[PDB]
RNA sequence: GUUCGCGAAGUAACCCUUCGUGGACAUUUGGUCAAUUUGAAACAAUACAGAGAUGAUCAGCAGUUCCCCUGCAUAAGGAUGAACCGUUUUACAAAGAGAUUUA
């Protein structure tokens, strides 16, 4: 609904939450169809969420055994950087990704004592807590991030945008204050007219 | 008429203040009384020095 | 609300769109209440919007810490026994469903089928007799005053 | 000021008869119909069990500048529309008073933020300046196409037959209809005469009037009604050749009738506007020939 | 009464027989928020209404009659109301009793309950303005309505006189052939508002005609609000009635000051 | 419907059933909102143009505006985002000459 309210009907959002354009885009369409970090980050959370929920669907349908299920979730929560590509939009999540990799190294070598290299290890609890704590940090963030986005949809941009001084516009703003100060002092000197 | 004024329980998902948009409004000036610009009169002789 | 083509959904489309800021919270309450490997199915208590906008899972997962530690430990042994004596273990492919197909509805597909066998250690009736009845409940000893 | 705002201006007849009314205030509800700028939408119901919500459509600034209520937008005193209010003051001061409204969205918002009154809102909301003009209303009450070939059509209009009892017809030919006198007023006068009121349910009579040709015809079903239409008309005019014509009698007007003795249909009066004007010009002589 | 209060209202359209809520496809992808088609060139996007109001047939008692509803069913006028006798709004042509109930309410909104606007829509279509008590309809688009029959210049006026007479009391009907359009003026504004939505996108085919199977292929006739009448033969009639309206109000207004004193 | 009474009839023997009749319990939902053309999204396509200093070729950063767009944004980008590049007459007098009036 958000994509189609913006008029971006040529972007197809599939059921696995990949966002692909359906056609070659003109430059005016490419500028309009640029979606921010808050949109994509919201999408990547759902892509991570659906990827978990689909495995519980696979278990319940009977395609997947419970040992495969527990290994499946443990495969998800360790490989979210590879499976989803959340990092691109919030690169702080590499702390959680390198933490889940580090827990994967600890868990496997206590698990695979006297066992061969093989896929099945379903102790997903350590990796589970890392994501829940990452979700805890980004709940106040995205609510601010999307809450500005949705109000920009309903109300529009404020017309009172005041640009702060920055490194790029410091030299121009230094000149505006300098021409004003010289203008004021000379105009007092002037007797009249 | 004595009229009780109550507030409606807002839906937390629907946008509160549905009439609030980011629009631009130009304001008229309310000029009822003129302000007298009260200088003094006129040391007004001046050559071409300025 | 699968196909909101009608004019009647103009307010309910706004309710979908305004619920997007709360969606992040709804992912947390879903994932924190996820069924552990010893449970077939978990009945959670949900709070939903009347236009079907968002569905928060209105619970917090409380566990008894020595019970919880035993429950992972039992599944930890049960998976080490499993990986030892499997001829071949087939890890499932990801993503499990193709992107073109919609998520299949709960009731036409999931609700009718028998669930499956959850991960359980086999147990010793002489060694584990105090816990063997209630160790794998959804909330263990919940009704025991 | 967003924390100091006026109370809303609503009529007594919008609020109705009951004493206590539960009204709902929404601090930035809808936007105003006039200035297109948001306001506090008040809405309420007359009784508890009613079925119509009465909303405030305009803001209090647009309601003050016109001196109208926010709900029905009638004037707060005299309870009349704004277009009729500014016309009644125009007959007293002998000059046009008028509230003019911008079509421009930047000039709808501009015109509301000024603290003036518009139109007759200086006269109204001053009770002394309103009652004396009502007194000045009272003295006013003390005063209290020659090239057209029309000959194909006038053969079909009767124009030479008499309004007697003896022909039994369904249709009649009404001429001498002014450019005033609306089509509903002639059907109501005939149905008042026969007592066949609520005629549009049963479709007892069907009437066609051109208003350019100043002529028309009315068709009856069930020809026995035709003798009731003949016998319930008393006054007739006899042309000094003969050929008596009945008069329908709309207030201050006179409409002549002759039994058509066939169904006239549409287009009997004319098939072009330029052509129909000459039939009224054709008739005006025959009316003067009938009377004088 | 005999035609209306005697029976109950009947279901005009079955709820399965209702049209699809998506429009006819004029684009490449369907837009979900704005229920329209997006990547499309253009379209006339106007079509003949498949339904019509038989006034003496479909009228009857409804739920809103017992409830004291003031407003008329918009779909009843389109010939589309699927609720029938269970519907909250009224199902009959407006009468002097009905409009007297609407007298406090008609000033700001139509007989269907929809709120009127400050100025008219640009093409003079739509709901209408509360600044002008317009009672005259502009009947346009007659060529696509007749499915391109020639018929006459003035047999066109016969069909317009036939249909709109069922929808209430008429002040006058004027047809203009050179402009190919009609001007229907009603006794009440409420009938004009009712007949406007009744006769939008309709056809004048009269079944007996040979095109009655192809009534659907055509365009449909625009019923729009009418402008002021430019001849001074009508202009002087306006200030005459505006005079008479003013005299009838002053008598009502001095009685208010009589009670005020 | 429940419960407390009272009365009548029947079975009874002060209980059960029946229907008469007091009580008590419970007390005013929802709508700013109607289901396709006529109360309003926008793109794309077609035709015609075709990127600021300048001699040519390249970076820009601003300002003003009742223009905004994308963006979480007070960051940044949008051709240096665009629009600017036109039109242009009185706070007006003081001196010094030849034609034309006036009466
Ligand atoms: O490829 P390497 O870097 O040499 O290490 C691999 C790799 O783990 P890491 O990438 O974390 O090191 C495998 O995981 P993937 O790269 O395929 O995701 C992992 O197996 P999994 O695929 O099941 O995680 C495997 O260990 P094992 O086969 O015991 O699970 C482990 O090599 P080791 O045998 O040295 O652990
Ligand atoms: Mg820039
Ligand atoms: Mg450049
Ligand atoms: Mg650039
Ligand atoms: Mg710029
Ligand atoms: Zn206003
Ligand atoms: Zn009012
Ligand atoms: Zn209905």
């Amino acid at each position: 609904l958000l994509i189609h309210r913006k008029g971006l009907t040529y972007l197809h959002l599939d059921y696995n939450f990949n966002l692909k354009p359906t056609k070659t885009l003109t430059t005016k369409e490419r500028k309009k169809s640029r979606l921010g970090n808050s949109f994509h980050l919201m999408r990547e959370l759902l892509k991570m969420m659906k990827l978990i929920v689909d495995t519980h669907v696979q278990f319940r349908l009977g395609n997947v055994d419970a040992f495969q299920l527990a290994d499946g979730i443990h495969y998800i929560l360790n490989h979210i950087g590879q499976l989803t590509g959340i990092y691109r939009y919030k690169y702080k999540v590499m702390h959680q990704i390198r933490a889940c990799k580090d827990l994967k190294h600890i868990i496997y070598y206590k698990f695979n004592k006297n066992l061969g290299k093989g896929p099945g290890c379903g102790f997903w609890q350590p990796a589970w807590r890392v994501w829940l704590n990452f979700l805890r940090g980004t709940i106040p963030l995205l609510e601010r991030y999307i809450g500005n986005l949705i109000t920009r949809q309903f109300e529009g941009r404020s017309n009172e945008i005041v640009k702060t001084t920055t490194k790029q516009r410091l030299d121009a703003y230094y000149d505006l204050e300098l021409r004003n100060s010289v203008m004021d002092d000379i105009l007092e000197m002037m007797p009249e007219s | 008429h004595h009229i009780e004024v109550v507030s409606k329980q807002m839906d937390p998902l629907l946008p509160r203040f549905v009439g609030k948009k980011a629009r631009k409004v130009v304001a008229p000036t309310e000029n009822d009384e003129v302000v007298p610009v009260l200088h003094m009169d006129g040391g007004e002789a001046d050559p071409n020095e300025w | 609300h699968s196909d909101m083509a009608s004019k009647m959904y103009n307010t309910d489309k706004k309710a979908f769109l305004g619920a997007l800021k709360y969606l992040p919270h709804a992912i947390l309450k879903l994932l924190e209440n996820m069924p552990h490997p010893w449970e077939q199915a978990k009945e959670v208590k949900v709070l939903y919007h009347t236009s079907g906008a968002i569905t928060f899972v209105n619970e917090t997962p409380r566990v008894i810490e020595p019970v919880y530690t035993a429950q992972w430990s039992a599944t930890w042994i049960a998976m080490r026994r499993e990986k030892r004596d499997r001829t071949h273990f087939k890890r499932m492919r990801f993503p499990p469903f193709d992107d073109d197909e919609p998520p299949l509805s709960y009731e036409q597909h999931i609700e009718n089928i028998e669930p499956l066998d959850p991960i359980n250690l086999p147990l010793d009736s002489q060694d584990d007799e105090y816990v063997k009845d209630w160790l794998y409940d959804s909330r263990p000893l919940e009704e025991d005053s | 000021d967003e924390i100091n705002e006026p109370p809303p201006n609503i009529c007594e007849q919008c609020l109705g008869d009951e004493a206590n009314i539960r009204m709902t205030k929404i601090p930035q509800g809808s936007e105003c119909k006039i200035c297109t700028l948001p306001f506090t939408l008040y809405h309420f119901k007359t009784s508890k069990r009613s079925n119509n919500i009465i909303k405030t459509l305009i803001c209090v600034r647009c309601a003050t500048q016109r001196n109208i209520c926010q709900c029905c937008m009638l004037d707060s005193r005299w309870h009349i529309p704004i277009q009729l209010r500014d016309h009644l003051i125009s007959l007293v001061n002998e000059e046009n008073v008028m509230t003019e409204e911008a079509k421009n969205d930047m000039m709808k918002r501009f015109l509301s933020l000024k603290n003036v009154k518009l139109g007759g809102a200086q006269i109204t909301s001053d009770p002394s300046e309103a009652d004396n003009i009502v007194d000045k209303l009272k003295n006013i009450l003390l005063r209290a196409y020659a090239s057209v070939d029309i000959s194909h059509i006038l053969k079909k209009l009767p124009l030479n037959e008499s309004f007697l009892k003896n022909p039994s017809t369904k249709s009649f030919f009404l001429y001498n209809i002014d450019a005033s006198i609306p089509e509903w007023k002639i059907t109501d006068t005939v149905s008042q005469l026969l007592g066949i009121k609520k005629w549009k349910d049963g479709n007892s009579l069907s009437l066609i009037v051109n208003h350019k040709a100043k002529c028309g015809g009315l068709r009856f079903q069930s020809s026995e009604l035709g003798e009731r239409f003949v016998s319930k008309i008393s006054e007739t005019l006899v042309t000094p050749k003969g050929l008596k014509r009945g008069v329908l009698l709309i207030d201050r007007f006179r409409i002549f009738i002759i039994p058509w003795s066939s169904g006239f249909s549409a287009a009997s009066f004319g098939t072009n506007t330029a052509e129909n004007i000459k039939l009224s010009l054709s008739l005006n002589k025959l009316i003067q020939l009938e009377l004088g | 009464m005999t035609s209306w209060r005697d029976k109950s209202a009947k279901v005009q359209v079955k709820e399965s027989e209702l049209p699809s809520s998506i429009p006819a496809q004029t684009g490449l992808t369907f837009n979900i928020w704005y229920n329209k088609w997006s990547q499309g060139f253009a379209g006339n996007t106007r079509f003949v209404s498949p339904f019509a109001l038989q006034p003496q047939l479909h009228s009857g008692k409804t739920r809103g009659d017992n409830d004291g509803q003031l407003f008329f069913c918009l779909f009843f006028a389109k010939g589309m109301c699927c609720l029938g006798p269970k519907c909250e709004y009224l199902h009959h042509i407006p009468d002097e009793e009905d409009i007297g109930k609407l007298a406090l309410r008609t000033e700001v909104l139509d007989c269907f309950g929809r709120e009127k606007f400050a100025d008219y829509r640009e093409d003079m279509g739509g709901i209408g303005s509360f600044r002008k008590k317009n009672k005259t309809l502009y009947v346009g688009g007659i060529d696509g309505a007749l499915n391109s029959k020639h018929l006459k210049p003035a047999q066109i006026e016969s069909r317009i006189r036939f249909v709109f007479s069922r929808l209430g009391d008429i002040d006058r009907i004027r047809y203009v052939e050179s402009k190919n359009c009609g001007f229907v003026k009603f006794k009440y504004q409420a009938n004009a508002e009712f007949a406007k939505e009744a006769m939008s996108n309709q056809t004048l085919l009269l079944p007996s005609d040979k095109e009655w199977d192809d009534r659907r292929e055509g365009t449909g006739l625009l019923v729009k609000w009418a402008n002021e009448d430019p001849d001074p033969a009508a202009q002087k009639r306006l200030q005459e009635e505006l005079k008479l309206e003013s005299l009838n109000m002053m008598v009502h207004l001095i009685n208010n000051n009589t009670n005020s004193a």
